[PDB]
RNA sequence: AAACCGGUUGAUCCUGCCGGACCCGACCGCUAUCGGGGUAGGGCUAAGCCAUGCGAGUCGCGCGCCCGGGGGCGCCCGGGAGCGGCGCACGGCUCAGUAACACGUGCCUAACCUAACCUCGGGAGGGGGACACCCCCGGGAAACUGGGGUCAAUCCCCCAUAGGGGAAGGGCGCUGGAAGGCCCCUUCCCCGAAAGGGCUGGCGGCCGAUCCGCCGCCAGUCGCCCGAGGGUGGGGGCACGGCCCAUCAGGUAGUUGGCGGGUUAAAGGCCCGCCAAGCCGAAGACGGGUAGGGGCGGUGAGAGCCGCGAGCCCCGAGAUGGGCACUGAGACAAGGGCCCAGGCCCUACGGGGUGCAGCAGGCGCGAAUACUCCGCAAUGCGGGCAACCGCGACGGGGCUACCCCGAGUGCCGGGCGAAGAGCCCGGCUUUUGCCCGGUCUAAAAAGCCGGGAGAAUAAGCGGGGGGCAAGUCUGGUGUCAGCCGCCGCGGUAAUACCAGCUCCGCGAGUGGUCGGGGUGUUUACUGGGCUUAAAGCGCCCGUAGCCGGCCCGGCAAGUCGCUCCUGAAAUCCCCGGGCUCAA
């Protein structure tokens, strides 16, 4: 599979004319192709540690880069929203957080925060033994007993412990919580969920966030609750 | 299978009755079909597992002797023997040539039964007593 | 199906009827005054002037609210280039600009006007042969449009 | 287009003008059609010989039709045996 | 710059056509010094025929064997022919077919499949087999290929369990707008997993230098199987949008629909059995013609017109014509298979191979065209734990008046010349051209820095009667020769032809012919006309369509305002920045 540079996603931090005709294609991993950046692109164009694809692939193949608590030795590994990126020989820890200008940026985060990931619940399924499988925004799954799975609804958020494989906390989608827009145009805006128009399709409901007097609107699919008035994890 | 001899692709005829040109010269393998594989009434059950699209498998009953006949008036399942086919309402040629299809009436040892399964697609004859 | 290719930038300055005696006389006067190589240079200068004037016309046609975030930076950029002398003049005065203001910003013209050359053609020869330094570097293009801040940093070898 | 010259012909100019404009008959290679092509320039006909390959080209005039006083001629010779008749007439080249 | 000019008259106002002037694209002529930027170049011509070379490999950390060097513990290093895994369905070309769910925009699949990768939960037990390379023999012209022997596997198969599918009944529960779905319970039938394999280190045991292994445990690590979701690719469906012709008016009969089935991964007249007469059409069926669609491009002040809608990106189709299959997650597969047709090449006559619409290259056609070059260094991809390997993709140069950008072909003073050209004299400079070094380059070339001699190495094309800038100067010819986009010259005194001199326009370009736009208010929505210039049907009835009185109440479809999801990128406009400015 190839990725022509013209068909590369528009938000990617690469030049559109100066360069080759190809771009590094993400390797079908734990995100969306159009909402993720390959690890080699992160190493070469986002952190500037490697000057070529060869040097970036060397750095990745040594195992110096860790994504969400797991060493990633594939240079095409997708990196997406809220992922924790950890550099081993340097000790620097970033979170892939929504950004107003670059649309997705690596912001440094504390080491205590590096083991948590805020994952937006994307759906629920019934699996064998009567258990509930929660599907999150990046394709991750969690199988839980039916009673705990009953009270978690779609579009909720869970702060999830990567190291324990557990749900550290659950943040339900209620009016007045703090939410961040993770998608289109109004990206990166943090504000209070204060207004909803419930369309017939729940994913397409109109949501309005407020930051003092700053009112932005999106659809319900494009927001993620990151807690009450103070965000649980450092996003900015 | 996926055979060009049993192509399931579009027609060349418009709804207005006129013809239209061929957008694609060759026949897609994805749009190919296969010949009928419904069982023939025989002396022993012969089953054949076939590879299909995407590497999945389909069990074909190339010859059928026994039927899983369900009596709802007893709430019981019995593995009966097919003496003959009484009728094939979809096409009488099936019963005439002793082929078993869905909706076919079969005279098994428990009585008359309607075939409630697709024997060419499921590989078994699930039947319901009448 | 169309592939974009670059077009001539002096077309907006080039006239459509070249065989007018009055137009030929004024163009010949300008060419001889500023020592231009050919008519293409004069038409390029006129194209620059036409861009400036049509930008002024467009900003005039926009409403006051739209014009507000663009009017001051536009005049500031013209002043910094050296085409306009007062950056706070009204916008409609920009409509009356002249190509001689643009022709004055040529490096050969500035080398002649600073008295560094015996003539305008000698200034062109200086810039071509590379004896003109702009803030330390050799600028060898006689048609370079020097800005106001770089005007005083012109030297001879 | 290309053609092979068959005969040399002379057309009479239109009524107010008095002259014999000298042309050739050319058979086009691609179609085989035979058409009269004007040979321009003073003494231009003397550089043309029978069975000579020529380049036939539109004579100009309004809407691609005949020119000023030549009646019913739509073409003219531009090349003779691969060499331009203008260059041959001016002496810059010699006819091969 | 929102522009007019010449021509029908004895003269005048109109109409109206044709020409001039501009830009762009193709081909062509004369001429041509350098540099930069750029996704220019057999498209506009035969999807015409092809010699030759190259154009998809990688993995010893899946597997046995053989060879060579080294060393004692249990092997180390290198190489070979292979089996085996993964890839080759991406990438590259071209424009015949196609007026179509092809393409674009907006939505679906609750009617579907998906190797590789991600996550969550669970599993990996017993047993068996064969075929390469190889050895001994070959056969055949070659292609290719036979027999025996023999070592393996992450190779092939069986068994068990997990799991899966079909039919039927029931349910709190899940998702979701909505269950024909998921989960749970119940019954029968049916299908039916896996490689604990590799490596590392540690432990223990068996074994032997005729060995350099095998076995049991642990940890790490790369792996294998099942269930669910995602990801990616793909199949399928829907609404709407974009050509010409009536000198094409009726078309359709599996045609339109229903019911029951088969097939499919999956819905569907997709196909089949029965049943009905339905379906399309003047709001243009059907028929013919043309054409790949889009982003986009040229032109104009704009509305608009055109497709140069060739090159660059996305989708489609094809691989000499027409068909059909194997393998595989995926093909009915451009450098894989089979058949007919139609060619061609080799042959030892028995056989074999082959179609450049891959990168170079040859023939042919045509008005019309590039090197049988260099590298995997950049951009990526396949393989690999990795290191690395490969790649006519891609990158680099070559050739070529491909498009845009920046420059040179000298400057200064004096004289002769005319104020011109040119020549000479005195001085200055070295862009440029030439030679050298560093830097640069995968290496080169070029570029940049620096050094040497030197005015020294460098201007053409078109034109001068009006349009339209430039000669009633000179010679020749004498309605001939020739000019002439139009108007018009030439028949002895030619400003128009042939030459000289001289001047004009643009200039590394300048001209010829074509096609588009402007021109053109000569297609008229903006915005034309129909008494007589072209143009009211001889008159009337009326279908579709278009256009339609007043007031009040409801809606909110058009309409208007704001907002959101979108309309790929490049392209276009504005702004800031970086290449010496510029492009
Ligand atoms: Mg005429
Ligand atoms: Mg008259
Ligand atoms: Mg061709
Ligand atoms: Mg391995
Ligand atoms: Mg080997
Ligand atoms: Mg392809
Ligand atoms: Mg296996
Ligand atoms: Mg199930
Ligand atoms: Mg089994
Ligand atoms: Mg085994
Ligand atoms: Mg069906
Ligand atoms: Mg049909
Ligand atoms: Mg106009
Ligand atoms: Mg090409
Ligand atoms: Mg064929
Ligand atoms: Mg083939
Ligand atoms: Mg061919
Ligand atoms: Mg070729
Ligand atoms: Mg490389
Ligand atoms: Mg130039
Ligand atoms: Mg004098
Ligand atoms: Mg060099
Ligand atoms: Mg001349
Ligand atoms: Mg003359
Ligand atoms: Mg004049
Ligand atoms: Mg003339
Ligand atoms: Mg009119
Ligand atoms: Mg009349
Ligand atoms: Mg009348
Ligand atoms: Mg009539
Ligand atoms: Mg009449
Ligand atoms: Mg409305």
């Amino acid at each position: 599979v190839h990725l022509r540079k013209s068909l590369a996603p528009y938000w990617w931090p690469i030049p559109r004319k100066a360069g080759g005709v190809w771009a590094v294609r993400p390797s079908t991993g734990p995100h969306s192709l159009e909402y993720s950046l390959p690890l080699a692109v992160v190493v070469r164009d986002v952190l500037r540690y490697a000057k070529t694809l060869r040097e970036a692939r060397y750095i990745i193949s040594r195992g110096y880069i860790k994504v969400d608590g797991v060493v990633r030795k594939d240079y095409k590994f997708p990196i997406g929203l809220m992922d924790v990126v950890e550099i081993v020989p340097t000790g620097e820890i970033y979170r892939v957080v929504p950004d107003e200008a670059k649309y997705y940026d690596l912001k440094p985060i504390p080491s205590s925060e590096a083991a948590l990931k805020p994952l937006r619940v994307e759906g629920k399924t019934a699996v064998s033994g009567g258990r509930i499988q929660l599907h999150f925004h990046d394709g991750r799954n969690l199988i839980l007993p039916p009673d705990v799975g009953r009270q978690i609804k779609t579009f909720d958020t869970v702060v999830y412990d990567l190291e324990n494989k557990a749900i550290k906390t659950h943040l339900p989608l209620r009016l007045g919580q703090l939410a961040v827009v993770t998608h289109g145009g109004n990206i990166g805006f943090v504000g209070q969920f204060f207004e909803v128009v419930w369309t017939l399709k729940r994913r397409q409901s109109v949501v309005a966030l407020r930051k003092g007097e700053e009112v932005r609107r999106t659809i319900l699919d494009y927001i993620m609750v990151i807690g009450t008035e103070a965000p649980v994890v450092k996003i900015s | 299978m996926k055979l060009g001899a049993f192509y399931k692709g579009g027609d060349l005829v418009k709804p207005s009755g006129g013809k239209k040109g061929r957008v694609r010269k060759t026949k897609k393998k994805a749009l190919g079909g296969g010949p009928p594989q419904i069982p023939k009434l025989g002396e022993e059950d012969i089953r054949y597992v076939e590879r299909v699209r995407g590497g999945n498998h389909k069990v074909r009953l190339r010859q059928a002797r026994y039927a899983n006949v369900y009596i709802p008036k007893e709430r019981r399942h019995v593995k009966a023997k097919i003496l003959s086919i009484v009728s094939s309402p979809s096409n009488p040629d099936y019963a005439r040539r002793n082929y078993i299809v869905k909706g076919a009436i079969i005279q098994t040892e428990v009585g008359k039964a309607v075939v409630t399964s697709r024997p060419g697609q499921d590989g078994v004859i699930n039947a319901v007593l009448i | 199906g169309g592939l974009k290719k670059p077009k001539k930038k002096y077309l907006a300055g080039k006239p459509k009827k070249i065989w007018n005696k009055q137009l030929l006389l004024e163009e010949l006067q300008l060419m001889g005054e500023y020592g231009l190589r050919n008519k293409k240079e004069l038409w390029l200068a006129r194209a620059r002037l036409k861009w400036i004037v049509r930008r002024a016309r467009a900003l005039l046609s926009m409403t006051a609210e739209e014009r507000a975030p663009l009017e001051v930076p536009f005049k500031e950029k013209l002043y910094k280039m050296g085409f306009i002398e007062d950056p706070n003049v009204p916008l409609d005065r920009i409509l009356s600009l002249d190509v001689r203001a643009i022709l004055e910003r040529r490096l050969q013209t500035l080398v002649f006007r600073m008295g560094l050359a015996k003539s305008i053609h000698h200034a062109r020869q200086l810039v071509v042969h590379g004896h003109v330094l702009v803030a330390g570097r050799r600028v060898t293009s006689p048609g370079f449009l020097v800005p106001r801040e770089l005007e005083d940093k012109i030297t001879i070898e | 287009a290309r053609g092979i010259v068959l005969e040399k012909v002379g057309v009479e100019a239109r009524k107010p003008n008095a002259a014999v404009r000298k042309c050739v008959r050319v058979q086009l290679v691609k179609n085989g059609k035979v058409v009269t092509a004007f040979v321009p320039y003073d003494g231009g006909l003397n550089y043309i010989n029978e069975h000579d390959e020529v380049i036939i080209e539109r004579i100009g005039g309004p809407e691609g039709k005949s020119l000023g006083d030549i009646p019913g001629v739509r073409f003219k010779v531009v090349k003779v045996n691969g060499v331009s008749l203008w260059a041959i007439w001016r002496g810059k080249k010699q006819k091969p």
